[PDB]
């Protein structure tokens, strides 16, 4: 209110009173695989919404890349909210809080953003394409999350106009896509209530180049619309699968009259598209007026001049109209912020449903206790002062009310994180234009000012004096882990606090961002590939630092691992030569640290179910099943901890004063790591002998964490020690021919192609692919280079697997700047991390 | 051409606070669910007036259509855009 | 040295003299504890010599 | 090989009516750069100028 806005279609009177009713509020993303039409849609609807914003007739207007970088690479890359007003097909105008977001595979940590502050999410399939990367690695997020699926098969004029299919194999393409995104929902979930199906109105179809988008009760009510007396919602449920007309009788039927009779959907939704299309695009000067004529659309003189291109958007967009089929998905499918209150606090909240405050927050209730969380910082154009995102689960934030903000170590017993703060002002977030509101109800999605410095990723505002018991929302689980890592340093020594600074101000962008300062004083940044480090560095020198900062080359993050048991039983004693400890270690069973990391198995678990999975899941007997102590440097690294002390041998009593420090010291000693200080995987220690004081002024505190920590480090070098490479997980698109050269070039970089298989209904191939992480830069431009631009991959990080050599191994003598054979790449990749983290040139061996 | 403005009025005030009166002067506030073309209501959680002045509550009410005389609408919808 | 003239920011490596016209691989390798070294020995030098009579 | 290791090393470490050949880029040691797959065009596409038959 007050601010000067681009003129809509509604008015923003009736949005703000929208807001205040939580059951016609729609909190969507988008998204999708990458370039598969997620973005026209925003500005394909911002158009409807907006009569003076149109998109130019020779360029598309993202209107939602609004960033630079964006905007000349033409790829998203950070999330931008729309908030629009959208009608119904019944007329009812619902509030849509819509996220867009980035289709990258590297920039899926603003996808997972986007998702926690969502009821649904809608994915974006390109028809020519199908199910690519992203597609699953999305599905599997968003059913994970919670949230509900819904499908829009995007670019179906590619159907038509590229392959031209005939439209009986179109239907077979796009049936074959629900299929597959059916099959996927089902792998990924166990409850059915998820079923994909244009009958049931979940999937929509649409081309946003050419503004259509239908569902079939959209085009149903476009033939009752024209043919008055039909009833649109009996007859979409014709008009989908092996039903077909009979015209004789005037009835559907599952049996298809005589022969050469055609699908309902064939008959009269594809092949009336179909038509439209030839005739614009074949005889607009021949035969259009004619059809134009008979579906009731008169374009003007002036109007018919127009290019092939918009006049099949202009002619689309009048037979089609606004886009009410996906307005009537999104309602259908997709909860209010009220119903879908309650799931949402299930999974993402620590305190749990059955919390008082949780009861609160899931009525979702606007007159009760603030609590607001935010998952996205948007920086102004200035780079100075952010812009905290979040949607408000309950209570109403108002301009200018002072606000307590928790940070994400902010625990009951632990307040120190918390921070009085004062919200300056409130905008409803649109791509571009920011409408400034003076208050903001449960259920909505606002930008606050004033709350942005005491938080780096993300929050929970509530209020001040009240709202005691208030605890904080789970901070968000990535669907990668970042493992390139570059090393950042500025040119002039003397400007490094402001280096410092800008390190900080991306740390608060990207929600995914790494940024640790090494030992050795080395500044490091973790990404998930070269894009997203790219445009990381982008941001760094030219927005938020205005300093030249020199770059370091890409290296990746190593693991460390072992593959027999230990030869002799190490031991280790405190300066007190009072307490002993014994240890062993040996590797762990196949798969079961991939069941620890993805919270398959808890220890918040009791004794029992986590000794009963133990023995049915890998053949632990009852002493060991129920002897776990620790899961790993976190409460789920891939590490075990296993006391194997005899009752007879060791008081169990007096070990249990030792358990809860023996458990710190492997948690620290499994954090470092002893060969090139980086994580330790997959290694299961066990606990022999434990000689404790019975003095507890001896025992307990800096005495014994030490001795644990340097025992956990012996037992770790007896087993041969291993680095461990992450590798990654390639698709490449490309054609028939150019699938050897794919081949060639994967052959290159230690690659392992695992399978190659042509996408049905499209001329191109899909090779997957295994390639080390550190033998992959350049390898996309490799490939686009070596086949001239026509293949294309995106890399995603898989899993961890051993470097081919021993780390541990003075035999071998490496050159500075030669690569190395596969035969000692291990010990180079250990003495060049221990160099470069400033640690001494080798390890001593020793117990 | 077809459907009035009115109709489409009142579709918008689906899921928002509505007071009805029937022709045997019986108020009915409550929750508007939903509504058809006629004025068929499917309406919930009625504080419920009677001629004499009785109140009562009855979570789940359907109004035949041809039986209302007024419908009160909330003041938001004034701002509808089909209002314009 | 450092005592004396102490170096938070690691700011030695930028007034250091070195011959250029050598290989880079030949010439003075700037790694913190020779710069230090160096810078010490210069000022331990020059502290000696009374700045009236003469300057190094 | 040679070649490889040396790029790695040096990155680390008259009116002429005809130009000079010594200007000529492309001389390049990866394979990949050098013998660069064609693009076929599905067999249907061919380059500008060149006889079709050929
Ligand atoms: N043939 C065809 N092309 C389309 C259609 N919609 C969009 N495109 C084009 O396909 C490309 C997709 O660009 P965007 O829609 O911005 O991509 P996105 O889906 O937002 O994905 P990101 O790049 O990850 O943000 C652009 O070249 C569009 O102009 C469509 O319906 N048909």
């Amino acid at each position: 209110m007050e601010q000067t806005l681009p003129v809509t279609v509604y008015e923003m009177d009736f949005l703000a009173d929208l807001m205040d009713n939580s059951e016609l509020i729609r909190n969507v993303t988008l998204c999708g695989h990458l370039h598969h039409g997620k973005t026209c849609f925003v500005d394909c609807l911002i158009e409807q919404t907006h009569p003076e914003i149109r998109k130019r007739y020779d360029q598309d207007l993202c209107y939602t890349d609004i960033l630079f970088t964006e905007q000349e690479r033409g790829v998203g890359i950070k999330s931008t909210p729309v908030t629009v007003v959208l009608p119904d097909t019944k007329g009812k105008s619902y509030l849509f809080n819509i996220m867009d977001t980035p289709g990258h595979v590297n920039f899926s940590d603003e996808v997972t953003a986007g998702l926690r502050i969502s009821d649904g999410v809608v994915l974006f399939i390109d028809a020519a394409e199908g199910v690519m990367l992203n597609t699953e690695r999305l599905i599997k997020h968003a059913v994970q999350e919670r949230l509900a699926v819904t499908v829009c098969i995007n670019k179906i004029d590619r159907l038509i106009l590229e392959l031209k299919l005939p439209p009986t194999d179109a239907y077979y393409k796009l049936r074959h896509i629900v299929d597959e995104v059916n099959g996927l929902i089902s792998m990924y979930s166990t409850d059915e209530n998820l079923i994909l199906s244009p009958l049931l109105g979940n999937v929509c179809f649409s081309s946003s180049q050419y503004s259509i988008c239908f569902t079939l009760g959209s085009f149903a009510k476009i033939y009752a619309d024209t043919f008055g007396d039909i009833n649109y919602q009996e007859f979409a449920k014709r008009l989908w699968g092996d039903i077909y007309f009979n015209p004789k009788t005037r009835k559907f039927t599952k049996k298809a009259p005589t022969s050469s009779s055609q699908r309902s959907f064939v008959e009269f939704i594809l092949e009336p598209l179909y038509k439209i299309l030839a005739q614009v695009v074949g005889d607009v000067d021949t035969s259009l007026p004619r059809t134009l004529d008979e579906l009731g659309i008169h374009l003007t003189k002036e109007e018919l001049k127009l290019n092939i291109r918009p006049l099949l958007r202009l002619v689309c967009k009048k037979f089609f109209g606004e886009f009410t089929g996906f307005v009537d998905m999104c309602v259908q499918h997709i909860p209010s912020p009220k119903v879908g209150a309650k799931p949402k606090i299930e999974h993402t909240y620590t305190g749990g449903v059955d919390s008082d405050l949780g009861e609160a927050m899931s009525d979702c209730d606007p007159d009760g206790p603030l609590m607001c969380h935010t998952t996205k910082m948007y920086s102004t154009d200035d780079g100075v002062q952010f812009h905290a995102f979040g949607r408000v689960l309950s209570g109403t934030i108002h301009a200018g009310q002072p606000v307590k903000v928790l940070g994400e170590n902010y625990t009951l017993e632990d307040e120190e994180d918390s921070q009085i703060c004062t919200v300056g002002r409130l905008w409803i977030s649109v791509a571009r234009y920011h409408i400034e509101v003076n208050r903001v109800p449960a259920g909505n999605w606002v930008l606050i000012e004033g709350v942005d410095q005491p938080i780096v990723k993300t929050a929970t505002i509530t209020e001040p004096r009240g709202n005691e018991e208030a605890q904080i929302f789970r901070p968000l689980k990535f669907n990668t882990t970042s493992v390139i890592k570059i090393a950042v340093e500025p040119v002039n020594p003397s400007e490094l606090p402001k280096m410092l600074d800008g390190l900080r101000k991306v740390n608060k962008s990207y929600p995914s961002l790494t940024t640790k300062v090494e030992e050795s004083g080395e500044h490091v940044i973790l990404g998930t590939g070269e894009l997203y480090l790219d445009c990381v560095m982008h941001d760094l020198r030219k927005m938020y630092s205005e300093i030249d900062i020199k770059v370091a080359d890409p290296v990746v993050t190593f693991c460390e691992t072992v593959v027999e048991t230990s030869s002799l039983k190490c031991f280790a004693e405190t300066p007190n030569k009072k307490n002993k400890i014994t240890m062993i270690a040996e590797p762990l069973e196949k798969g079961l640290a991939e069941d620890i990391e993805n919270e398959v198995v808890q220890i918040t678990w009791n004794r029992k179910k986590l000794g009963e999975f133990f023995q049915t899941k890998y053949d632990w007997d009852l002493l060991a099943a129920r002897s776990i102590w620790a899961f790993g440097p976190d409460a789920t690294g891939p590490n075990i901890l296993v006391d194997d002390t005899l009752p007879s041998e060791v008081d169990k009593a007096l070990l249990g004063s030792v358990k809860d420090s023996i458990v710190q010291g492997f948690q620290w000693g499994t954090r470092e790591g002893p060969l090139c200080d980086e994580l330790i995987r997959n290694v299961k220690f066990k606990i022999l002998d434990a000689v404790v004081a019975q003095e507890p002024l001896h025992r307990g505190g800096g005495q014994i964490i030490p001795t644990a920590r340097r025992v956990v480090y012996s037992a770790f070098l007896m087993a041969t020690p291993r680095l461990m490479e992450p590798y990654y997980f390639v698709e490449v698109q490309a054609p028939a021919d150019c699938v050897s050269a794919v081949y060639t070039v994967l052959a290159r970089r230690r690659g392992h192609v695992t399978q190659d298989a042509p996408i049905p209904g499209s001329p191109l191939y899909t090779i997957k692919a295994f390639i080390p992480a550190i033998d992959s830069f350049g390898f996309e431009t490799d490939l686009r280079t070596h086949t001239q631009g026509q293949a294309f991959s995106l890399s995603v990080f898989h899993h961890w697997q051993i470097v081919p050599g021993d780390p541990l191994d003075k035999s071998i003598v490496i050159r500075p700047l030669e690569p190395q054979p596969a035969p000692h790449l291990a010990r180079e990749f250990m003495i060049k991390t221990r160099r470069r983290k400033g640690l001494s040139e080798d390890v001593s061996i020793s117990k | 051409m077809s459907i009035g403005v009115p109709i489409k009025v009142l579709h918008e005030a689906e899921g928002h606070i509505v007071t009805c009166e029937t022709n045997t002067g019986e108020v009915y506030r409550g929750k508007l669910i939903e509504a058809e073309d006629n004025m068929n209501c499917q309406m919930s959680n009625i504080t419920v007036t009677y001629r004499d002045g009785r109140v009562a509550q009855l979570e789940q009410v359907y109004i035949r259509g041809s039986k209302i005389r007024f419908l009160i609408l909330p003041d938001m919808l004034k701002n509808a855009p089909m209002l314009k | 040295y450092l005592t004396e003239h102490p170096d938070p920011n690691n700011e030695n490596i930028v007034g250091y003299n070195n011959k250029k016209c050598w290989p880079r691989d030949a010439r003075m390798r700037l790694m913190k504890h020779d710069v230090n070294l160096g810078r010490a020995v210069f000022w331990d030098i020059k502290n000696r010599l009374p700045r009236s009579v003469t300057t190094v | 090989k040679s070649k490889e290791l040396h790029a790695i090393k040096e990155r680390y470490l008259k009116f002429v009516f005809e130009w000079d050949a010594s200007e000529d880029t492309s001389i390049d040691y990866n394979p990949l750069y050098k013998e660069r797959h064609q693009v076929q065009l599905l067999g249907r596409g061919f380059i500008a100028g060149i006889d079709l038959k050929q």
